[PDB]
């Protein structure tokens, strides 16, 4: 036989013989596998970031502004690790860039952005694929190869310079125009290809290749590259296509399209991911959601953030429930990892209004004690979290400890009983006409100073047990006071002895 | 010695453990990660104490258990000394389940016994207890599981295999049974309902015949939709099913002394996690 069950604060207790109570408080493995998370610094500095609105349909707390950005974690990763590629990359692609320069119209601006982008991108793949290809520099035996290697980093010069100098003067001169995307020189580069590949008797392998670069189109071909599939990286061949390939007629996105409609990428890789969310333009959400199906690639943290940011940037679109669904989980993995204000934080980006408030309250008067530490979490309890509720849920948490300040901005009449000095009496009465059960206030009336009728309510209310007994004896001693015919029998009619000794 | 608690319960900020036996004897620990303090022992049961349950801080300190003596016994911690106030035994087996309400509907308990019969215990201005009970299964009664809400409703496994959902009624003052729902070859060990107000609503159904079906509702209309967890019955019997309230994970407890997870993915259907 075994038990075992979920807690409030989501963990769970089995049958264990080996503690002492019978049972085994454990820690819930956590998924949320990304360490600076456990450090709160980087949750000040997140919320830094945003700006938060009350709702339009309740007072709770929900993201208004957001100026979250890829580019943000990376100082929190390690430069080496592939995670820092992925957050880099996603850079690249989805931060907006800025431009300072003044530009004479925005058309201009608009297209000196996409070179901008272009040629990061480019530098990146570069930053990649290098020592790949610097490998197989290495190990080539033949020159004209070596300048097609080089051109595969991107480096026009060293091409150029090595063709001049493996007098490959002609070739050389050729080469200078890879990226530059002269449309005379394109299909004059694909009309020599067509000659050579109709009769042709011989042309050098790697000649034709560098011709194929030239031609703009080295696997959408008639000569073509894509055999190289079996030799390249992936990303290696996509440089080629966003390199020379048709850079000013097409966007980047659909460029990078163009590439991928050539090739499956592997279902596993996530820097190939990223491209195809990047290329899908039209349809993000779409392939996101057939991303979500096939791979774990993208962990929760991630595909939230990146939702998010296409989200408060204008970059993309998602649907306010697939938005919503990415929020969810990653709040959930982080309340797992009992980082109860970053999961409030989290919660806050739910766009549902009757689901954030249920979300935010119940988390917050469950977890209380933890949310009310430092400044790290006062800034916590100053998202918007309302008023009522953390007073509310701090009222809780003293009733199930064994709080009345709280209680004046049934449980009054139980308060009353508990403070069973004259000044703190005053101070509830003002209170109450405040805010303003009636026989009590017809009690205290009478204190701070009709007698026969405030009698009658306060027998009534110790009818309504030991709080009660006591405000009867303090009315016993106050009458008695008063004291020191007919009317006072009226009044009249241990407490049974004292009744006595009185009669 | 405790060679065989049967059911532990936490409070709702997890400062106080609540095990119980079958040695009677109810202990409450003050816990602190490694070191749980034992602070209590409780004896007021004339049989193996099955389950507790600690109520809504709402309501004070109390603490409803369930034992084989048939009875079900109300505690409460008073100026830090236990006192048992009040009791409820109007069933004429042992006593499986107690769970209580979600405390918008009172102090409301769920009482679940062999005789059959499933209790609501209100407890009155006097404290004293309103017993409005209705007859759920047949060969008696292994769990009944509350449901959260916003038209109140529970959830009921049978030794006669059946999964049942009963809802409140002004008309009738007593529960009126409005769904059941069989798929188990065996007593319907443990049923629970999910505490996710999400799009649809889950019920992890474990059972003697080592299946655990999930009765997931699109909504309020459509009903239920059978999915066997997995389709291979577990190494051995399974007791206990629980959800987790951030999450939608589902805990099992077979026979088998590990306790596995559960986690819903896009498929709909679900994959283990741990």
């Amino acid at each position: 036989y075994t038990f075992a069950k979920f807690s409030t604060g989501s963990m769970l207790l089995t049958k264990d013989i080996v503690g002492k109570s019978g049972v085994s408080i454990k820690r819930l493995p956590t998924e949320l596998q990304r360490k600076f998370l456990f450090d709160d610094v980087y949750l000040d500095k997140e919320i830094e970031k945003v700006t938060i609105e009350a709702r339009k349909s309740n007072p709770y707390p929900q993201i208004s502004e957001s100026s979250l950005l890829f580019k943000d974690a990376l100082d929190y990763m390690e430069k080496t690790s592939s995670d820092y590629n992925l957050w880099k990359l996603s850079s690249i692609l989805f931060d907006p860039v800025s431009y300072p320069y003044k530009t004479d119209n925005d058309q201009v601006k608009m297209a000196l952005l996409k070179k901008e982008r272009h040629c990061r991108l480019t530098s990146w793949i570069v930053s990649q694929i290098g020592p790949e290809i610097e490998e197989k520099i290495r190990n080539s035996s033949n020159e004209i190869e070596q300048i097609f290697l080089y051109l595969l980093l991107n480096d026009v010069v060293r091409a150029s310079k090595l063709a001049i100098e493996s007098k490959n003067g002609h070739l050389s001169v050729l080469i200078s125009y890879l990226g530059s995307n002269d449309p005379r020189i394109r299909d004059l580069a694909e009309l020599q290809l067509q000659k050579w590949s109709t009769g042709g008797c011989s042309i050098d392998k790697n000649i034709s290749k560098i011709y194929k670069l030239l031609s703009g189109s080295p696997f959408e071909g008639l000569f073509s590259l894509k055999e190289l599939e079996s030799e390249f990286s992936w990303l290696c061949l996509l440089n080629l296509t966003l390199c020379y390939g048709q850079i000013d007629e097409y966007s980047l996105e659909s460029l990078v399209q163009s590439h991928l409609d050539k090739f499956s990428l592997p279902y596993d890789d996530p820097i190939g991911v990223i491209f195809q969310l990047y290329a899908a333009n039209e349809n993000t959400e779409k392939l996101y959601k057939e991303v979500r199906q096939r791979t774990n690639a993208l962990d929760v943290q991630f595909c939230w953030y990146l939702i998010q940011t296409l989200r408060f940037n204008g970059t993309r679109v998602f649907s306010k429930e697939t938005s919503d669904e990415a929020t969810f989980a990653f709040a959930a993995q982080l309340e797992f990892a009992q980082l109860h204000g970053h999961s409030l934080f989290v919660s806050c980006f739910l766009n549902d209004d009757k689901a954030a408030e249920d979300t935010i309250k119940r988390l917050v008067m469950r977890e209380i004690t933890l949310l009310r530490a430092s400044t790290n979490d006062h800034i916590l309890n100053r998202l918007k979290i309302p008023s009522q509720l953390i007073f509310n849920a701090q009222a809780l948490k003293d009733r199930y400890e064994g709080s009345e300040v709280q209680n004046l901005l049934d449980l009054a009449e139980m308060a009353i009983v508990t403070s069973l000095v004259q000044n703190n009496e005053l101070k509830t009465l003002r209170e109450i006409l405040n805010e303003f059960v009636s026989i009590n206030v017809f009690e205290v009336y009478l204190k701070l100073v009709q007698e026969t009728i405030d009698s009658l309510i306060s027998g009534m209310k110790i009818f309504y047990v030991a709080a009660c007994c006591n405000v009867m004896s303090q009315e016993i001693v106050s009458k008695i006071l008063e004291k020191n015919k007919a009317k006072l029998l009226e009044l009249p009619l241990q407490d049974l002895m004292k009744c006595t000794y009185k009669i | 010695h405790n060679e065989l608690i049967h059911d532990a319960v936490l409070d709702y900020y997890g400062k106080r453990l609540a095990t119980c036996s079958s040695d009677k004897t109810i202990k409450i620990f003050e816990v602190e990660g490694e070191t749980h303090k034992l602070i209590d022992t409780l004896t007021g049961h004339e049989g193996p104490v099955w389950r507790v349950d600690w109520a809504h801080p709402k309501f004070g300190t109390i603490l409803a258990s369930c034992s084989y003596d048939g009875k079900v016994l109300i505690w409460k911690e008073e100026n830090g000394r236990w006192s048992q106030i009040a009791v409820h035994a109007v069933h004429s087996a042992s006593v499986n389940s107690v769970q209580w309400a979600p405390h918008e509907y009172g102090p409301l308990l769920l009482v679940a016994s062999s005789d059959g019969k499933v209790s609501v215990v209100e407890f009155k201005e006097n404290g004293t207890t309103s017993p409005i009970i209705i007859d759920a299964h047949a060969i008696g009664v292994n769990s009944a599981s509350w449901a959260p809400a916003t038209s109140r409703k529970f959830v009921t496994g049978g030794a006669d295999n059946l999964v049942k959902i009963w809802k409140y009624n002004s008309d009738a003052q007593t529960y009126v049974l409005e769904s059941t729902l069989e798929g188990h070859s065996d007593w319907v060990r443990d049923v629970a309902w999910s505490p996710t107000v999400l799009l649809r609503s889950y019920l992890a159904s474990v059972s003697q015949d080592r299946t655990c079906i999930i009765w997931t509702q699109d909504n309020e209309q459509g009903p239920w939709k059978k999915t066997l967890l997995k389709e291979e019955k577990f190494p051995d019997v399974l007791w206990r099913a629980s959800w987790s309230l951030s999450g939608n994970v589902l805990a099992l407890s077979g026979g088998d002394n590990k306790v596995t997870l559960w986690k819903e993915n896009l498929e709909g259907k679900w994959e283990p996690a741990g």
